[PDB]
């Protein structure tokens, strides 16, 4: 994506009814500090989802040690909050050709403070003044009043440590609801073949055959309630299962 | 990024003008903003704010003629009518914003006159 | 009522390479919240230093803040021949705000 | 929106006879020439069908009557109409048909239906309202004309349109077209056919067989429901609205025991149910 | 070839109290395989963090790791009196494994 | 718990010096075993490991000398023969142990010094 929010208001997109592409996650690999959670990365190609939430914004080089479940510091108690029981993955990589810009890159922002921590998942687009001491300041700044949101400073001339990071963040879950998002052999014909077929389990002969299913349809059956005939789900064909 | 203002002009005292100053580059919505005077070789003297991210309207009392204050947020865009007019207040105004130890946001309009008298 | 400033020296004409120290005096005891600004006559505002010690974008450290409480500094330093203008202090503690008088430094 | 029109129209509900109706195909696996027998949700032979008019001209002059009520679900919903003028598109199938709950509304929108799970604000009288764009002769769709709000949506599909016309007919076909909708085990499945029927308004006796549409990963339960509208505006004769007529059948699901006789090429014409007689 | 490190900055004299945050970059990406030691000056190297996110016995919470891929972080917090000495990072990833250059810590 | 090393000293370039280093706590055996380096002033440099568990040796091509390792198991000890020596090798060594996220085994011995000068 060419454009993600800064952490006060970051963008959350809920995702679900499609197939995960977890491959080329891993095989990206021009990635800074990339880290997983619930069960191990190599595992979660085919352990999948009910209901993902993407969502993503943009932090300092310094301050992504901050994004971690359960930890402190001002992107994690102000800003963005992970919960006490996370499942996902942290994604976090630097776009410094992109963000970091001469004449100086000021679009990102933050919020430094608010009169308590964050609750988890939950955004503070709120831009009204904070009374730190008691003296009311009422929506105009003023004394012990601040304005609650500050920038980043961020061009090529900085350091590594300071550094944009482009963190997305994968949030899952687990519910009644089936698995609507969820990830991933050359057909053998007249030979004996273990096979499945979309799930579809058992041991036969596979052979051309000529009758003619309704397009809906997915089995074959015969009087026994065996599994006489399947349709090969890639090129459409019926097959006798012998 | 930028401001710009409502066109300035002779008026006759006693009456009013509405004052518009449209933002862009960044959006008015987060921020508060500010009114503020030049009398020609006289100092800057602040005049009213407009605070958005509750709603609160502050006056000087040094000049407190009721010039009231309000948005137009969705054009990033503040009103303040020039009310109760009187001569010495013939000056250029400026839309403003103030760094509070926070921010670097002060961003000034271009100025535009207004004039109170009779003389056109 | 309300918060006077005290702007001294409300002009100083000045030479080349100089280090003048514009001073904004208060009424009261401000933490910081004091500002400086750039003004040729006719232009628009331009800020110089926001909480009375902090240096801004475009604006080397030619111009050095400091000051807290009621005594606040603009320590102008190598002096430049743009730096030749109208300028403010500026107080945000309160409601109002009030600005300085101003201090034309000027070629002499 | 939510332009309300609420009409005074009270009457017995017009009942029918389902003689054989709503026999779906309850598998994808292909069968030839067999009796296959399973107890799954249906609407039984000889049921009490109630047919229900949206809009119902009873002739003096004009008094176009619209009736149509919120509906439960009960167990399960069966559906039929002819409208060779469509002025039907889609439900709005819900539990509270207001936020908290998700939504169910299938509106095909004339163009591809496009099936959306989400949560709306369902006005007091809902409906789609269709207007004349004036750019490209072209007649929109105003959707919210149904519903106030679209947020928080779960879930959005597309796919090409299950209601058709062929027309040229002058009648003759009517284009009976019937929908059921079974919502079990986190899918709510949807049902489909189109048939020509040349009497005047209620079913024959022939056999409609239905195969499921999508099998979508829903998972809320639906209680309650309404159909949905396509009305327009007129200009000025002795708001414009009430857009020709509409009649629908309406009647319940219920678990039975059919008899599924599968031709040779797959395809099911006699059913038989055990709990009839 | 061989896995370059990236240790930075390679010295930061410090202050009591502080919360140094010592970078240990990587030209590749490693999966957590990166470690942490102390090092007074003719000492033997104690170990810090093993696996770059887990504290050891005998230290305090006051060192703190984290990070993954390329970026690996030293959370020194609270900064005591005797952790001013000279550290390492440390690539188990490979083989040839290198260490970084040292992050001398020390009083200001 | 404890390793101790063999002598240092000083040896003309281009010998050999074979390095012990003994175990006591728990052994050598069932663990690997490394040797690093320390010249004075710079950073620790890897040099060459050991793998009892099956056999195998590892050495740094950037001082690629046949630095030659092997064991002495039944004593834990470890012999890592200086071959093929060059000044700038002149440093302290250090037998050595990592922790691949499984154990906690990072155990170092006191240091000698190898120098390798052709003045005593
Ligand atoms: C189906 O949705 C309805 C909401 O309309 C739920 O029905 C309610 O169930 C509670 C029991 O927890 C009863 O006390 C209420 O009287 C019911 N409401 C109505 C209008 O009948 C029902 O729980 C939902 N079913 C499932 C499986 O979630």
């Amino acid at each position: 994506a060419t454009r993600f929010a800064s952490v006060y208001a970051w963008n959350r997109k809920r995702i679900s009814n499609c197939v995960a592409d977890y491959s080329v996650l891993y095989n990206s690999a021009s990635f800074s500090t990339f880290k997983c959670y619930g069960v191990s990365p190599t595992k979660l190609n085919d352990l999948c989802f009910t209901n993902v939430y993407a969502d993503s914004f943009v932090i300092r080089g310094d301050e992504v040690r901050q994004i971690a479940p359960g930890q402190t510091g001002k992107i994690a108690d102000y800003n963005y909050k992970l919960p006490d029981d996370f499942t996902g993955c942290v994604i976090a990589w630097n776009s410094n050709n992109l963000d970091s810009k001469v004449g100086g890159n000021y679009n990102y922002l933050y919020r430094l403070f608010r009169k308590s921590n964050l609750k988890p998942f939950e955004r503070d687009i709120s831009t009204e003044i904070y009374q730190a001491g008691s003296t009311p300041c009422n929506g105009v700044e003023g004394f012990n009043c601040y304005f609650p949101l500050q920038s980043y400073g961020f061009q090529p001339t900085n350091g590594v440590g300071y550094q944009p990071y482009r963190v997305v963040v994968l949030s899952f879950e687990l519910l009644h609801a089936p698995a609507t998002v969820c990830g991933p052999t050359n057909l053998v014909k007249n030979k004996c073949v273990n096979f499945n077929f979309n799930g579809l389990t058992g041991t036969g002969v596979l052979t051309e055959s000529n009758k003619k299913f309704l397009p809906f349809q997915q089995f074959g059956r015969d009087i026994a309630d065996t599994t006489d005939a399947v349709r090969d789900p890639q090129t459409l064909e019926i097959l006798d299962i012998t | 990024q930028q401001l710009v203002e409502s066109g300035g002009g002779v008026v006759q005292p006693g009456r009013s003008l509405r004052l518009s100053c449209a933002a862009s580059g960044f959006t008015f919505s987060s921020y508060a903003m500010h009114w503020v005077r030049q009398a020609p070789g006289k100092g800057l003297e602040w005049v009213a704010v407009i605070s958005y991210d509750g709603s609160n309207k502050y006056y000087a009392d040094s000049v407190k003629g009721r010039f009231t204050i309000s948005r137009d947020n969705s054009k990033n865009t503040l009103y303040l009518q020039m009310n109760s007019l009187r001569a010495e207040d013939t000056a250029v105004y400026y839309c403003a914003r103030h760094a509070t130890l926070m921010n670097n946001k002060d961003i000034w309009g271009q100025g535009t006159l207004v004039t109170v008298s009779s003389a056109s | 009522g309300d918060i006077q400033l005290t702007q001294s020296p409300s002009s100083l004409s000045a030479s080349v390479g100089d280090r003048v120290t514009i001073t904004c005096r208060a009424s009261q005891s401000i933490s910081s919240y004091l500002n400086w600004y750039q003004q040729k006559p006719g232009k628009a505002p331009k800020l110089l230093i926001y909480a009375a010690s902090s240096l801004q974008s475009g604006v080397p450290s030619r111009f050095s803040g400091s000051g807290s409480g009621t005594d606040f500094t603009l320590t102008i330093s190598s002096l430049q021949p743009e730096d030749f203008a109208t300028y403010y202090c500026q107080q945000s503690y309160s409601t109002p705000r009030t600005f300085g008088q101003g201090t034309k430094v000027e070629i002499k | 929106q939510c332009v309300n029109l609420t009409t005074r129209t009270q009457l017995p509900p017009a009942y029918t006879n389902s003689f054989t109706r709503g026999v779906y195909y309850p598998d994808k696996v292909f069968r030839s020439s067999v009796l296959h027998s399973t107890q799954d949700l249906f609407l039984p032979f000889f049921s009490n069908v109630t047919w229900f008019h949206a809009i119902h001209v009873s002739g003096t002059n004009g008094t176009k009557r619209f009736d149509n009520p919120v509906l439960p679900f009960n167990d399960g919903v069966y559906f039929a109409s002819t409208e060779k003028s469509n002025i039907i598109r889609g439900w709005i199938f819900g539990t509270t048909l207001d936020s908290k709950t998700q939504s169910l509304l299938i509106v095909n929108n004339a163009t591809n239906v496009v099936i959306k799970v989400c949560e709306f604000q369902f006005c007091n009288d809902p409906f789609l309202g269709v207007y004349y764009h004036k750019n490209n002769k072209s007649w929109m769709e105003s959707e919210f004309r149904v519903y106030s709000s679209a947020n928080n949506c779960t879930f959005e599909y597309v796919s090409q349109p299950f209601l058709m016309d062929l027309e040229g007919k002058q009648g003759n076909f009517k284009n009976l077209r019937e929908f059921v909708f079974k919502n079990i085990d986190g899918y709510f499945k949807i049902y489909s056919k189109h048939t020509p029927i040349n009497l005047v308004r209620d079913l024959p006796q022939g056999f409609s067989a239905l195969e499921p549409l999508v099998d979508l990963p829903i998972g809320i339960n639906i209680t309650r429901f309404q159909t949905l509208l396509a009305l327009h505006r007129s200009y000025l004769t002795p708001s414009g609205w009430t857009a020709g007529a509409a009649a629908y059948y309406v009647g319940y699901l219920q678990p039975r025991t059919f008899l599924l006789k599968y031709n040779e090429n797959g395809t099911i014409t006699d059913a038989v149910d055990c709990a009839l007689d």
